[PDB]
RNA sequence: CGGCCAACUACGUGCCAGCAGCCGCGGUAAUACGUAGGGUCCGAGCGUUGUCCGGAAUUACUGGGCGUAAAGAGCUCGUAGGUGGUUUGUCGCGUUGUUCGUGAAAACUCACAGCUUAACUGUGGGCGUGCGGGCGAUACGGGCAGACUAGAGUACUGCAGGGGAGACUGGAAUUCCUGGUGUAGCGGUGGAAUGCGCAGAUAUCAGGAGGAACACCGGUGGCGAAGGCGGGUCUCUGGGCAGUAACUGACGCUGAGGAGCGAAAGCGUGGGGAGCGAACAGGAUUAGAUACCCUGGUAGUCCACGCCGUAAACGGUGGGUACUAGGUGUGGGUUUCCUUGGGAUCCGUGCCGUAGCUAACGCAUUAAGUACCCCGCCUGGGGAGUACGGCCGCAAGGCUAAAACUCAAAGGAAUUGACGGGGGCCCGCACAAGCGGCGGAGCAUGUGGAUUAAUUCGAUGCAACGCGAAGAACCUUAC
RNA sequence: AGCUCGUGUCGUGAGAUGUUGGGUUAAGUCCCGCAACGAGCGCAACCCUUGUCUCAUGUUGCCAGCACGUUAUGGUGGGGACUCGUGAGAGACUGCCGGGGUCAACUCGGAGGAAGGUGGGGAUGACGUCAAGUCAUCAUGCCCCUUAUGUCCAGGGCUUCACACAUGCUACAAUGGCCGGUACAAAGGGCUGCGAUGCCGUGAGGUGGAGCGAAUCCUUUCAAAGCCGGUCUCAGUUCGGAUCGGGGUCUGCAACUCGACCCCGUGAAGUCGGAGUCGCUAGUAAUCGCAGAUCAGCAACGCUGCGGUGAAUACGUUCCCG
């Protein structure tokens, strides 16, 4: 319908980075199985922590796995105890040994993946779906600095038998400039009637930064 | 030059393009004209040139006025209306096809001759000079 | 208009002065065909005022229904309409016709409530009447009736300012028991008022 | 315990069984069906059905309407009726003031008393909206008796006009006829064919007959009450307008029923019959034309004398009257000024435009504006302007005019779209200009269908069918 | 090439206006007007590749000027000159001149330049549509199975066939077939993989392992159509290869149902294809080979790419289609 390439997909060679980071020949299938079999690992606990972004650097067989989250203190409960307890998982499941290192987000409401978390998270609790769109918005676009704002709400929105979609923005959202910097999130809420798929755009700003 | 439809009663938006214009015209002052690419310099010398021959008073505005004098309250018909609307009283010159009565303060005379309607500008023009004075 | 009980740990829910009566008629979701399908927007017919009789009448246009109320809202501040009374009651029984709406407006004795209906019912309890007796004649609408009683209430004009055009010394505009009317409401005005200072 | 309309959740059946006052709920996640919890509203009751008033300004006296929504008789003349300019007098019938009589009791309303309270009952007022008698008033309506000239009508001087009827006559054109000249086609169409020709057509020239219609002037123009009216001339006759004010002195307006006029088609009797032409043939088109298109063609169209009475008889706007900014055309006529040009005026007919009005479009001094007088007419859509009955008619039919029943609408104007074998402007291997293919042959793949124990499952206009499969011997794999 | 919104105005209202008008554009591109003034998502631009040059640049890549090879060639000492490889940079902007333009946008010609006017091609799919597709990629609400609708294995089927459609491939021959000689690519692929010289076969291939995790080794120094030569003489043929018989090789536990390839024979339909219909406007169509992914093997004539040789025509919007 709209046929909207993922825009971390389309600016993954310009603006946007990779989120793993290697050189593999010969070893490339094992180190995409480990990597899949780590970010289930990281989905659960961390999706109650809120999680943004998973990267893993991958050097002579260590492993650097590295979290963006927006609360250092779920995912370092206790000082090794919440920390070493995953960590350890994650040195047991892969075959390798883990070196995780935990950072936050300067501004939790100026990433696309946390709005889209904090957004799904507030509709499967029951709220007003376009008071809930409208309390993302609007403060994010000050919060830090945002230019761009989209809101795409799809699915039982509300309990109801059609499947409406929403569509709510303030500002500038380019999809098209590849000069965009845009972050974007999906993250789709659980409602017992069914399932709340968010998409959230944030345009930050022009700069290439090349 | 031209009369905006929607400058009184909408002051809240254009104000927006003067405060564009003055932006314009301190990065004039500030000299990037070859950093940038060409055809955005000269975008902003038809947003400078539009710009600034077509709004010239509101320059120096900024503040809703009390007051409106209005030359041919026919052609001008959408001054008039939106004069009368906020409720600031409007002083014309009224020609034998002009109704009186959307006016509150009127001096009646031909305004097709440059020299009676140029005179007529004198006169106020010379009457707020002289309210100025004593201020 | 749902999920209004909110509290918020924000900067403002910037309550501030003007505490007025606000009161929303109707809201019709109004349709717009387009190519592949329609359009959905919404009306809300706003009414304010407070209580010493000025009454706003404004119409909200937005796709979504709060901020329908609200551009409603914000219309009728823009235009706000000054409505003479006796007491609280009305003067003297008026006719208004917005086009279709024709809306009754008689005075009647005091602690009989206002007996209207719905739209009429609007307009009258966010304006300054507790006790006036209207109907609403024909056009069977919410708009047209609104619109009709706020003509209708152009229609009415003071005691004096009847003198006034008559040039007439009052005692001789009015009849007597209105004149003991004013002196009634006067006169609370005046106990009120009076307790209103200490 | 959907919405109105105070009051919601689960289970059970999933277009069934049922619900419902209307809108409408039931197609395996119903707050609308059935049962449960729970809530709401009433309470010795609470729901249903029926009948009435209300809401219904939806028969509108108070208190509605008629350009297009239902609704202005086709148009006039006029009987009863309704209505009436200016002014003096008189009567006191309408109106009004006041007093008397009466409007039984009960009820109703107010106060009070009585029963433990209340319903209930009683006492005393008011109500009894009216009617009759006496006395008073005279503005307004009316009656009578008068007076007036602005409305109305008449006389006089002009003026414009397809107003009407009768009579006589004019030319161009079509058709036929006789006679020339003269040959093989003419006619007709989107393309053709029936058709007329080769026996002398069409073509052209001369003459003759006969009928009808009036080119140009001639149009957003004139006249008529409305239909309607245009070759000319003559005869008879109707209305309008202006000017003067000579006369009469309110004689005005409207008008239920009523009489008269009333396009076209049609009808009767008698004429006439060129062109056009229903019906009626043939031809063609087409699946099929009982149609459009073609060739022929009778009633009719024409005149005389009568019928009939209908129309989108339309300005979709009844008639009269007074008033309410203007601007510009054109038709008829009077006058002041420049000296034909403008001004002013009375009557007419158009275009634009304020105020005001309207649901909107629109109207807007030629009102759909502001008011008065009289008439017609409307009361949801169908059923139906139909039946029954009567009246008129030679007939066709017209006029007058229902009910059962049924529907939850049928309508008016404007808005956004889509659409058009509507208009304009544009583009694309869209056509044209090319080149190479597919459709026929053999095979390779995929699908339909039929098979099968199984032929796993999906994908069927464009946008499914060398597609999920970027690899079916076993594995894959679902059968 | 459009789709909207904010604020103002217009309207009782749905709504309008803006976004219509004049011109212009590949384009709601852009100017000039106009009760609108602005914004936003699109269009354009940013990115990749192709076209030219400059600077950097030397092995595994080039070889001019040098030296040495003799057999076989950059083969080897050597060299930055030419390529080429990949980094940075310049360069196309109606910038420069002529004419139309309302002295505005923009359009017709000219110059310079490798390139001229979005140079070529990509990647890039706005608001929405179609209850389009997919509960079999996955995730999932609800309903169903739980002694089977789970799961394990052998065998079979998904390949059946009187048919009908659809996309392809090989053809119907002389611009051709067959034999001999000979010249030129681009890109790619490679670990329990790619596998050379040599030897055994007619040939699939066998034996063997040089050498390479690869600008080096291997896929032969890479092609085929091309060119030179000979033969065939218009024919159901020296065209065409379907089918069928015999004989093999390789992969795999296993080629029966059901693999590909080679050898010998066999030698059918088919003589340019009714109604119709499809693709394509320049390195395009047409034709010619090459590599890849999936993969032990292959139904590959498929798909994705790479290069070779390379045309015709476009008068122009009447007609069909959007």
């Amino acid at each position: 319908m709209g046929q909207k390439i993922n825009p971390h997909g389309f600016r993954l060679g310009i603006t946007t980075e990779w989120k793993s980071r290697w050189y593999a020949d010969k070893q490339y299938k094992d180190y995409v199985k480990e990597d899949v079999a780590i970010r289930k690992l990281l989905a659960t606990g961390l999706e109650r922590a809120g999680i943004a972004d998973v990267e893993i650097e991958r050097t002579r067989d260590r492993v650097r796995v590295d979290i963006h989250t927006a609360r250092p203190g779920i995912v370092i409960g206790r000082r090794g105890t919440e920390a070493d307890r995953i960590r350890a998982d994650l040195e047991k499941l892969t075959g390798k040994q883990v070196q995780l290192n935990i950072l936050e987000v300067k501004n939790p409401e100026s990433q696309a993946q946390l709005v889209a978390q904090g957004v799904a998270e507030q509709l499967s609790n029951r709220v007003a779906f376009r008071r809930a769109m409208r309390k993302a918005i609007q403060s994010a676009m000050r919060q830090p600095n945002v230019k761009g704002i989209r809101v795409q709400c799809s699915g039982r929105l509300g309990g109801a038998e059609m499947s409406r979609s929403e569509f709510y923005r303030e500002g500038r959202v380019p999809l098209h400039t590849l000069r965009a910097d845009i972050d974007y999130g999906l993250y789709e809420a659980k409602t017992t009637f069914g399932r709340i798929g968010v998409k959230v755009w944030i345009y930050k700003g022009d700069i290439v930064g090349g | 030059q031209r009369w905006l439809g929607g400058m009184l009663t909408n002051f809240s938006t254009v104000h927006k393009r003067l405060q564009r214009l003055k932006e314009l015209e301190a990065m004039e002052q500030t000299g990037g004209f070859e950093g940038r690419t060409k055809k955005e310099i000269l975008m902003l010398t038809r947003e400078k040139n539009k710009l600034e021959r077509s709004l010239g008073g509101i320059r120096d505005m900024q503040k809703v006025p009390s007051a409106v004098w209005v030359v041919d309250t026919n052609k001008e018909h959408i001054a008039v209306g939106e004069a009368r609307k906020l409720g600031i009283p409007v002083i014309a010159i009224l020609d034998t096809n002009c109704d009186p009565d959307v006016v509150d303060y009127p001096i009646p005379g031909n305004d097709d001759a440059i020299r009676s309607a140029a005179l007529l500008t004198k006169v106020i023009a010379s009457a707020v000079a002289e309210g100025l004075q004593a201020r | 208009r749902g999920r209004r009980d909110d509290r918020g740990g924000r900067g403002r829910d910037g309550g501030d002065k003007s505490n007025y009566i606000e009161r929303v008629v109707s809201i019709n979701r109004v349709s717009k065909v387009v190519k592949g399908g329609r359009r959905f927007s919404f009306t809300a017919l706003v009414i304010v005022g407070d209580g010493k009789g000025m009454v706003g009448v404004g119409y909200g246009k937005a796709k979504e229904v709060p901020a329908a109320i609200a551009k409603g809202v914000e219309e009728a501040r823009k235009n706000f309409f000054r409505v003479p009374l006796i007491g609280s009651t009305i003067t003297h029984p008026v006719q208004g016709e917005a086009a279709a709406g024709v809306v009754m407006l008689r005075p009647a004795s005091p602690g009989t409530g206002v007996i209207a209906g719905g739209a009429a019912r609007a307009v009258l309890e966010c304006a300054g009447v507790h006790d006036i007796l209207a109907k609403s004649l024909g056009s069977d609408n919410a708009i047209n009736v609104v619109h009709a009683t706020v003509a209708a209430l152009k229609l009415l004009q003071r005691p004096e300012e009847v003198a006034a055009r008559r040039g007439l010394p009052i005692e001789d505009v009015a009849p007597a028991g209105m004149l003991k009317a004013r002196r009634e409401s006067e006169a609370l005005a005046a106990a009120a008022a009076r307790e209103g200072s200490a």
